[PDB]
């Protein structure tokens, strides 16, 4: 393999303004809203069950 | 028992309750004084228009600040370590006694001689007779010989509870699986109540102890009739 | 410096290993399964394991771990 | 005798193997004495002690489970 | 760009407004629960009708106001807002592993809701002791709930002692010594320590309730070999620091306020505060079975667990004469935070004592499991962690708000506040006495005289709490603008403003040697 | 981020009457919560 | 800013760490009780998503970015010896539950350790081997730290392929050892403490071999200097702990505990 | 009975507490006996196996002990 | 640095040595000695000592240490 940190440091230290979460692309977005829809979703899953198990 | 507006322990039934009294007055003498001390100072610092905001030298009055309470504390722990070491000391009990916790009832063994043993269980307001006090009151009392010393022995066939009479200065925790032992004199005939004092769940305020100490002549008569 | 802990690791420690694994490896054998006695300290069953019938361990072997009732 | 007397091998609070001990002691002296034919009188201490300190139900479960096969102690 | 500031924060401000919102909710719940115990004992006979719906009352009641109101406010909400400013740093070390402490709390007080919900709840007593939290005397899913929101409560707290520890360490500026730290600043530090510390033990003992529970397990189970009485040394091993834990930053906030409107420069006696703390510190790590002496112990230990419980006193006594000897001389300024401050001493002082009555494992007997424990730790911990706070509070909001309050109405409140907790806890001495057992649903007749004014006294404090949000939206209804402070010169976390700007010590401060 | 009073708080200032609704709200929300965990229990 | 500390980007990873944490106590609980793995399998999924994430940004703000000055990583080494300290605690409550359970055996367990009917592992066959792996891979740990200083790519890698190795070897050899355990969880307090203690353990050096094997691919991606690869060195000291916990569990409960 | 048989407690080349065992069961067994005025020949085994395994000089070294009130085992 | 070790030497370890003279003190004055017993494993003789009449320990002490014959 080679060293490419270099091509790494130009991508993560472009003035674009965004959040480091986000700074490498489109597929950071994809990942970060998967993450996000399943701990909500998930959530509010966990409230239903509270609801379900509160009564005999 | 403990009676409407009392500020203190209930009056000692045992040597060891007296000894405890004793002590207590010994050491809330002492958080009185300290108390009353600190409450004083506060009101001495708040009450001058004298100033002195320069920074001060600590080391001298720290050496007040800690010898003085070890000393205090020394003559706490003299006394407290004396008692501890007595309700310690090796005696010879003439009968042993067992106590098993339930939710929510006590069961007694006098298993010495004869295999005794019964459930006590609190009396129901609704079936109280006239005089009789609220929560208190049991089915079978603990029989016991009065100025003689008695081993108790206590555990648990559930959760934890505790075996407590105030008046006597006993409280052993009733465990599963094992046998904590405790030594019971009592210098006067009477009922001596109590009440369970580890957290059982929901009829914790409703298993209460009763001992019935009588003459000996009277707890032989009493055995003798179980048969 | 890297030269002694390679040292170390070729000469000393991976040497240790293989002598552990042929000395484990002499001893692999399936010792014969003592008779069951249903004691009452072992086989605990308070409540039912969330998985299987409810009476199985996670990592249940039948030749050797048997039931409360005993050997399947 | 009255009760079990003070025992310098159990002198605190926790007493449950003093129980344990004169339970063991009188079962594997009644073994003993009935192996030759013996006479069980010779355990008559420990009975008495483990009868004294020991619960009802502690005796009645270890009965029940020397009676199984499934008394843990050594007797 | 509201979700990124309060949902995303980086910033240990608004991470320290958060907690202090998280912690006065909390406190509404506690005080809540409070009132709902003292209903019930206000009267002989029952109210609720459902001694276990009691029992689970008293459980939530304790959780509630410790995890949930005193440790956030205490450490997540002063400890985040101060400690960063008082040593010049730009934020905390992990800005961003802050904001995961805050987020578990919610959860984990879900799960406790939750508990109480469920089944017929968590009557276990705040201890949660096996057998009666088993899964026989406790069967489905209560308990456990309440044991995953100890283990959310405690993976929050301890990051944020290891957040806390890191920042203190290593972010001062690079002449500041640990001997040139403010003591609040060490109270945050040493607290963190014992958090770090305790908290696993908690952590493997609730683990091991949990495991019993569902796992099939025996740690705790004599038919397994196991021992209850484990699970006790496991709990309290935890249980004793977790006091000193929550009444440390109380003395840190103390020692500020005292040296502040006494207008001093200093506290008396700097070396010998730290010198108390670090010694509070290490001694609550070798006393825990004063928590156990009716367990049937051995009477070797009985004597050595009196003996090292009774030392604690002896720099406990020091920060109490050094608290004195910064108001002697003093200005003093008669500030609604003085007061508390003032209460604090006196209140704390008495409770500290009757925990030295109840070290005594003899007396112990016959107190242990009344009502003379709960009036002991409802001085010197409700009192003390509660006085502290609302001291702490009335100080330092307006650097937090940029606001003033109406000090009038703040002294109104103290006045209230301080008559309440008096009538409910000053009788539980004697209901203790003689011999009213704690978590009892109901009482014998005697003891009516003074459960029915302790529940007098609680309405009392229930008015003060509802004043107290009532001079709060007063001071953000009228906008009073905060104009100049005194003191700036020792006390650096005003001097960036009311309120300082997001952004603080971008440029650190300048410190020479 | 907005800077200063009234600016550094997740819950608007600008309007004391909406204020006051929003703390009514917020610490009424945790002070009635467990009296109706109790009525809950007890409706069981 | 005219200081050397990193002021993070504002971020999502705290809520989703916080939130994962409640799916997966609620999912155990739902688990537990209401005879469903549903919630629990969102949580595990959710935490694994949060640290991935969490854990690539700090990366990307030090490798990438340029954040971790000398102060910076100084507070990462102080946070990464407080959060093993912690882990020293934890493990400390289990070892006291086995030393209770163990010097004071009830009569439940014939009074006696092992218990009645508790046939333990020969602890001179595959425990002994697991020690010499673990200590093995503490040596083999150092030779890649080395290598690493000493600026060797092809050595660093190689020595730290053998460590991640033994450690894989290490689980492999205890999943075996619990299939082939004659006594169980369930098996009183002899088998709560081995399991527990042990399963602890396990689960470290799962945790402990994934540090290992995301600084393999780190080093195949270049992203450590010579002088600064401070992943590596929390990894070796968390290496070094899981070792040193091992040595402790197999003196006292397979040794000292047979 | 030819001699002492196996004894899964001292399976080693050094039988030197099998020896020692035997002879404090024998004595303690004869005080347990003697003392309730039962029978010694309950006690037999304990003396055979002793006898068998145990140096004369060891035996009447411990007897001698015993008389003289200095024998450091517990009978 | 020596500040705090200096802390550390006058705040805790010499405040430990404090402590743990006080237990030494109270728990001193002389225990009964136990009745004298002739052991064979115990006084034991086989070349006197090579001081005073060769019988005595070199910190023989008369009220707690008896010789092979019994106390003095
Ligand atoms: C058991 C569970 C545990 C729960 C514990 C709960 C307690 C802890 C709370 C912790 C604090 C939470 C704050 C997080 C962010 C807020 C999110 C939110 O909902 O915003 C609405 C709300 C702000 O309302 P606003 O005035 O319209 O603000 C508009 C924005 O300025 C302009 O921005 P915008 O226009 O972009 O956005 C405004 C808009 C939309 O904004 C958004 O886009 C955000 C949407 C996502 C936010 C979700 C937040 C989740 C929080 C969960 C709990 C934590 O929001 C709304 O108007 C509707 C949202 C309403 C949601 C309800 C949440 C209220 C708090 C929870 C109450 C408890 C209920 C439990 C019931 C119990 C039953 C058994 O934020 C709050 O929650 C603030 C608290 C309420 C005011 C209290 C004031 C008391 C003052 C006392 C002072 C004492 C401390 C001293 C401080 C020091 C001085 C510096
Ligand atoms: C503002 C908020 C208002 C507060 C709430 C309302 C509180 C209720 C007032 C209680 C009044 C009781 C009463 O009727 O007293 C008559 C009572 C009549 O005397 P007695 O019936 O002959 O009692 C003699 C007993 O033998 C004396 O012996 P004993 O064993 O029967 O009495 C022992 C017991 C009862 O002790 C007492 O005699 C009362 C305690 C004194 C309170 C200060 O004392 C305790 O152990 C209480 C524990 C307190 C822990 C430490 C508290 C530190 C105090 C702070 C000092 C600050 C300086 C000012 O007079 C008193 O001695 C005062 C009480
Ligand atoms: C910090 C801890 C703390 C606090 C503050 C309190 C506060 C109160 N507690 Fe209690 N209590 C405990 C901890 C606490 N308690 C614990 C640990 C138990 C044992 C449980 C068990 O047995 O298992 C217990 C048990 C206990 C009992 C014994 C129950 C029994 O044994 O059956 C009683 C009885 O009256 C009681 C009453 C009260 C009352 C009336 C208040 C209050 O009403 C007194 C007044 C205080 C307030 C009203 C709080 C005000 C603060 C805020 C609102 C926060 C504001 C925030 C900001 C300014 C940012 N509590
Ligand atoms: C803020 C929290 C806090 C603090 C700081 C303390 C401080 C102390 N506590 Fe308390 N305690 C609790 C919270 C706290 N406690 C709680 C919550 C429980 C119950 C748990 C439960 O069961 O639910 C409890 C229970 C508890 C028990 C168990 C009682 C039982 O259950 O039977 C004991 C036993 O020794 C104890 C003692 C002490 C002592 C000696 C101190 C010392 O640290 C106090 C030292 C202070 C002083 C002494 C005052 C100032 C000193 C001077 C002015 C100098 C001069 C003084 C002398 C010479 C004496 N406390
Ligand atoms: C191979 C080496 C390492 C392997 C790791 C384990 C694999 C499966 C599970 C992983 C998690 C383990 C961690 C410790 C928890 C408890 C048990 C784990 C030990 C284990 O694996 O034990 C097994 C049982 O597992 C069981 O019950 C069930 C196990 C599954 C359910 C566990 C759920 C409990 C989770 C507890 C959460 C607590 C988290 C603590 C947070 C604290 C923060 C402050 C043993 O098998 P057995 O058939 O009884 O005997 C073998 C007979 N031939
Ligand atoms: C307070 C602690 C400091 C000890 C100083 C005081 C005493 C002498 C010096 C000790 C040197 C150390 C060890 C030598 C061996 C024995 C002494 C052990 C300590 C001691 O002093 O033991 C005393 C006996 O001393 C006796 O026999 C005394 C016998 C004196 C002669 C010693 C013989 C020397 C042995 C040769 C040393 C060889 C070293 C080789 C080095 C290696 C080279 C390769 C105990 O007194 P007691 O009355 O029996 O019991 C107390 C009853 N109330
Ligand atoms: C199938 C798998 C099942 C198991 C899943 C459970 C979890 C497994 C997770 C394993 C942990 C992976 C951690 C990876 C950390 C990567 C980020 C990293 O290492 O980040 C480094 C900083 O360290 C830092 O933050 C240090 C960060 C320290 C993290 C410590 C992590 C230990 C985590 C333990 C989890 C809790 C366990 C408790 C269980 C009861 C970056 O600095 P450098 O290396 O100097 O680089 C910069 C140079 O390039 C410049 O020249
Ligand atoms: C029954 C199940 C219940 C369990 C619930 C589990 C609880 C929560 C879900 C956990 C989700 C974790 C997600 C990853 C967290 C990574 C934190 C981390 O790595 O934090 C680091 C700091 O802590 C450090 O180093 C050293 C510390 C690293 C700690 C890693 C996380 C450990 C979590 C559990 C451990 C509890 C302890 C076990 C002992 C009790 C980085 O700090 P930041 O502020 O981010 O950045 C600072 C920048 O300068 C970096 O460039
Ligand atoms: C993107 C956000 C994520 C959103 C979450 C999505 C929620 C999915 C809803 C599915 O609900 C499930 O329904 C199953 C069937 O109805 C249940 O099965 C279980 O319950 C059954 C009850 O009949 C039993 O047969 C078994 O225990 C078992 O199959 C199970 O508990 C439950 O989870
Ligand atoms: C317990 C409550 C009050 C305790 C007060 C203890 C304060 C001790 C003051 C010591 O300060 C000193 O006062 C002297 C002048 O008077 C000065 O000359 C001296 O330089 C200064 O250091
Ligand atoms: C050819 C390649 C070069 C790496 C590089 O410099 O880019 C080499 C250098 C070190 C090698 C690794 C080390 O030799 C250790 C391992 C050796 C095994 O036989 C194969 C996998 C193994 C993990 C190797 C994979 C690969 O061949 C690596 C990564
Ligand atoms: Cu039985 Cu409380
Ligand atoms: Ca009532
Ligand atoms: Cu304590
Ligand atoms: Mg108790």
């Amino acid at each position: 393999f080679e060293n490419r940190v270099a091509e790494k440091q130009k991508l993560f230290q472009e003035d674009n303004g965004l959040p480091v979460h986000l700074k490498g692309g489109a597929t950071d977005n994809i990942l970060y809203r998967v993450t996000m829809t399943l701990c909500l979703g998930g959530t509010l899953y966990s409230l239903y069950c509270l609801g379900w198990a509160s009564f005999p | 028992m403990a009676y409407p507006m009392q500020l203190g322990f209930q009056d000692a039934t045992s040597p060891i309750m007296e000894e405890l009294l004793h002590f207590h007055d010994h050491t809330l003498m002492i958080v009185f004084l300290i108390s009353s001390l600190v409450l004083y100072i506060i009101s001495l610092m708040l009450t001058t228009k004298l100033t002195h905001t320069s920074t001060m030298d600590a080391q001298e009055v720290e050496t007040i600040w800690t010898i003085l309470p070890a000393i205090i504390l020394i003559l706490i722990a003299l006394p407290s370590l004396r008692i501890l070491y007595m309700m310690d000391e090796i005696n010879n009990p003439s009968l042993t006694v067992k106590t098993m916790g339930h939710q929510w009832y006590w069961s007694y063994e006098y298993t010495d001689y004869e295999d005794l043993s019964f459930d006590s269980y609190m009396i129901p307001t609704s079936e109280l007779k006239p005089g009789e006090l609220r929560l208190l009151e049991v089915d079978n009392r603990v029989v016991l010989p009065m100025e003689m010393t008695i081993r108790m022995l206590v555990s648990s066939e559930d959760v934890l509870h505790s075996w407590a009479v105030p008046s006597l200065g006993l409280k052993t925790d009733a465990i599963p699986g094992r046998l904590n032992q405790t030594t019971l004199m009592s210098s006067r005939p009477g009922l001596y109540y109590g009440q369970c004092s580890e957290i059982c769940g929901s009829n914790h305020s409703f298993m209460p102890i009763v001992l019935e100490l009588v003459p000996l002549k009277y707890f032989e008569k009493w055995s003798a009739s179980m048969l | 410096g890297a030269r002694t802990w390679r040292f170390l690791t070729f000469g000393l420690a991976l040497p240790s290993v293989a002598l552990c694994t042929l000395n484990s490896w002499l001893h692999s054998g399936h010792r014969e399964r003592p008779a069951f006695i249903p004691y009452h300290h072992l086989r605990i069953r308070t409540k039912p394991f969330s998985w299987g019938d409810g009476n199985h361990t996670f990592f249940h072997n039948p030749r050797v771990n048997p039931l409360p009732t005993g050997y399947e | 005798y009255q009760t079990a007397p003070f025992d310098s091998r159990f002198p605190n609070q926790n007493q449950t193997r003093n129980c344990w001990q004169n339970y063991l002691d009188f079962h594997r002296c009644e073994k003993a004495m009935t192996a030759k034919g013996g006479d069980v009188s010779v355990c008559e201490w420990y009975r008495r002690v483990y009868k004294s300190l020991c619960p009802i139900s502690w005796v009645s479960t270890w009965d029940d489970r020397r009676a199984e096969g499934t008394f843990p102690g050594k007797i | 760009m509201f979700i990124n500031r309060w949902l995303f924060s980086t910033n240990h401000k608004d991470i320290g407004t958060l907690y202090l919102l998280f912690g006065a909710w909390a406190g509404m719940v506690g005080t809540a629960l409070s009132l709902l115990i003292r209903a019930e004992l206000g009267q002989p006979g029952t109210l609720l009708g459902d001694d276990q719906i009691y029992n689970v009352v008293v459980t939530a009641h304790a959780f509630v106001m410790i995890f949930f109101m005193v440790m956030p406010i205490m450490i997540g909400g002063f400890g985040n807002w101060l400690v960063p400013l008082m040593i010049g740093a730009p934020d905390m070390a992990f800005p961003r592993m802050n904001n995961m402490s805050f987020w578990l709390l919610p959860p984990s007080f879900l799960l406790l809701l939750a508990s109480s919900m469920v089944e017929a709840g968590a009557g276990t007593g705040w201890t949660v002791y096996p057998p009666l939290a088993g899964n026989l005397a406790h069967a489905g899913a209560s308990v456990d709930l309440t044991i995953f929101s100890l283990h959310l409560a405690g993976v929050s707290s301890i990051l944020g002692a290891i957040n806390f520890i890191t920042t203190i360490i290593n972010m001062k500026p690079p002449a500041m010594s640990q001997y040139q730290t403010p003591l609040f600043v060490w109270s945050v530090m040493i607290t963190a320590v014992l958090l770090l510390l305790s908290l696993p033990v908690l952590a493997a003992g609730i683990t091991m309730l949990l495991t019993d529970r569902n796992l099939n397990t025996t740690f705790f189970d004599p038919a397994g070999g196991g021992d209850p009485i484990l699970y006790q040394h496991l709990f309290w091993f935890f249980g004793h620091p977790e006091v000193y834990i929550l009444i440390l930053p109380g003395f840190g906030m103390i020692s500020h306020i005292v040296t502040y409107y006494s207008g001093k420069k200093e506290p008396f006696g700097y070396m010998g505060m730290v010198w108390a703390m670090m010694s509070i510190g290490f001694l609550g790590f070798i006393v825990w079975a004063h928590h156990m002496f009716t367990v049937g112990m051995d009477v070797d230990t009985r004597a050595y667990f009196t003996s090292a419980t009774m030392i604690i006193a002896i720099p406990t006594g020091v920060k109490v004469f050094s608290w004195l000897a910064t108001l002697h001389g003093g200005n003093i300024k008669w500030s609604p935070a003085m007061m508390w401050a003032l209460g604090f001493i006196f209140l704390f002082t008495v409770g500290g004592l009757t925990g030295i009555v109840l070290a005594n494992s003899s007396l112990d007997i016959v107190l242990h499991d009344t009502y003379y424990v709960v009036a002991h730790f409802h001085y010197v911990l409700s009192m003390g962690a509660v006085f502290a706070i609302m001291g702490g509070f009335v100080h330092w909001f307006p650097l937090f708000s940029g606001y003033t309050l109406n000090d009038t109405w703040a002294k109104i409140h103290f006045a209230i506040m301080f008559v309440g907790v008096n009538m409910t806890f000053f009788p539980q001495h004697f209901l203790g006495l003689s011999g009213m057992p704690r978590r009892y649903s109901d009482y014998p007749d005697a003891y009516t005289m003074w459960n029915t004014i302790s529940s007098m006294g609680s309405f009392i404090s229930l008015t003060a709490v509802m004043l107290m949000v009532f001079i709060i939206w007063e001071a953000f209804a009228s906008k009073r603008e905060v104009l100049t402070v005194d003191l700036t010169t020792t006390n650096l976390e005003w001097l960036n403003g009311c309120p300082p700007p997001y952004h603080t010590f971008e440029e650190p401060t300048y410190v020479n040697l | 981020y907005e800077e200063g009073p009234g600016k550094n708080i997740p819950f608007s200032v600008e309007n004391k009457w909406r204020l006051l609704a929003m703390m009514t709200l917020f610490f009424g929300s945790g002070f009635a919560a467990p009296f109706f965990i109790v009525r809950h229990q007890l409706l069981k | 800013q005219t200081h050397a500390y990193h002021m993070v980007n504002p971020s999502p990873w705290p809520l989703t760490g916080a939130l994962s944490a409640l799916l997966m106590t609620s999912g155990l609980t739902m688990w537990f009780h209401f005879n469903s793995m549903t919630l629990l399998m969102i949580g595990l999924t959710t935490n694994m998503l949060t640290m991935y994430q969490w854990w690539r940004d700090v990366i990307r703000e030090s490798t990438f970015q340029g954040h971790h000055t000398p102060a910076v990583q100084k507070g990462l080494r102080y946070g990464m010896i407080l959060f093993i300290i912690s882990e020293v605690l934890f493990f400390t409550g289990f070892f006291w539950a086995f030393y209770h359970s163990s010097l004071a055996p009830t009569p439940e367990l014939g009074g006696c350790w092992p218990p009645t009917g508790i046939h333990p592992l020969n602890p001179l066959e595959v425990p002994l081997l697991n020690t010499s792996v673990l200590l093995a891979s503490g040596v083999s740990i150092t030779w890649a730290h080395h290598s690493l200083m000493e600026g060797d790519r092809k050595h660093m890698l190689q020595a730290l392929f053998i460590t991640i190795t033994l450690g894989v070897y290490f689980t492999l050899l205890q999943a075996s050892e619990y299939y082939e355990a004659p006594f169980t969880i369930s098996d009183g307090v002899y088998g709560s403490t081995f399991f527990v203690a042990t399963g602890f353990h396990g689960l470290h050096v799962i945790i402990g071999s994934t540090f290992l094997i995301v600084c393999f691919f780190r080093q195949l991606k270049f992203h450590f200097t010579s002088n600064h690869h401070f992943g590596f060195e929390a990894a070796a000291w968390y290496w070094h702990f899981v070792d040193v916990v091992w040595l402790f569990l197999y003196v006292s409960i397979y040794w000292w505990g047979s």
